[PDB]
Parts: C-alpha cells; sequence; structure tokens
C-alpha cells in the first residue's frame, strides 16, 4: 500500500478461509492507531458516581 | 396573659351569657403536667432525588 494510504489509514482487513475456521471465515483488522500504534488517545469519562 | 402564668398552670375560667339564656356557662382550662428531650434528626434527600433532577 502506498505511505498516503497508510496516512490517515483506512480499515485493512485480512480474510481467510479454511476448514479448521468456526464460522469457515475470520477477519483480522489493522490501521495506524491499533497495529503497533505510536499513541492510545484515549477519553475515559465517568458520570454519577453515586449511581442507583 | 403572662408566660409564667400559664407554665404554672391556674385554672381559667370563659364567662358566657347569651341573651336568650341567662344560664352562665363555665368551662376549664388548664395546662397538664408530663418531658423528655426530643432528638433532630435531618435526612438528606435520597440519590434517586439528585438523579431524577
Ligand atoms: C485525541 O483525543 C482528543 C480527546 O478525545 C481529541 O480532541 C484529539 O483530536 C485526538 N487526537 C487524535 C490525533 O486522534
Amino acid at each position: 500500500v502506498s505511505e498516503e494510504e497508510w496516512n490517515t489509514g483506512e480499515t485493512y482487513t485480512c480474510v481467510v478461509a479454511h476448514e479448521a475456521l468456526p464460522n469457515r471465515v475470520t477477519e483480522r483488522t489493522v490501521d495506524k492507531s491499533t497495529g503497533k500504534p505510536t499513541l492510545y488517545n484515549v477519553s475515559l469519562v465517568m458520570s454519577d458516581t453515586a449511581g442507583t | 396573659i403572662c408566660e409564667d402564668d400559664w407554665n404554672s398552670g391556674e385554672r381559667f375560667t370563659c364567662t358566657v351569657t347569651h341573651t336568650d339564656l341567662p344560664s352562665p356557662l363555665k368551662q376549664t382550662i388548664s395546662r397538664p403536667k408530663g418531658l423528655h428531650r426530643p432528638d433532630v434528626y435531618l435526612l438528606p434527600p435520597a440519590r434517586e432525588q439528585l438523579n431524577l433532577r
């Protein structure tokens, strides 16, 4: 793939078919922010800690 | 009437003499005796009240 495709990376999938799979097809997805990411940008909000 | 007179508990009577019935009407009012100290608890609102808004 081209480097500008990896920049603002799209979802690239690996779909393989074999006899031994449960549903006979499996899928793995990688992009810039999943496969060996440089940074882990996460926003973690908790609301109503008192509960009900 | 003054306060300590009411706390003492003296009997008080009202005289009622209405026109058609010359017979007066008499009643007795007195303060009974008997004292436990109240305990005051102020319950905060439930967290569900804060949830509803
Ligand atoms: C990182 O996360 C913050 C907060 O969610 C967001 O404002 C920012 O745009 C994100 N940056 C990238 C490069 O995803």
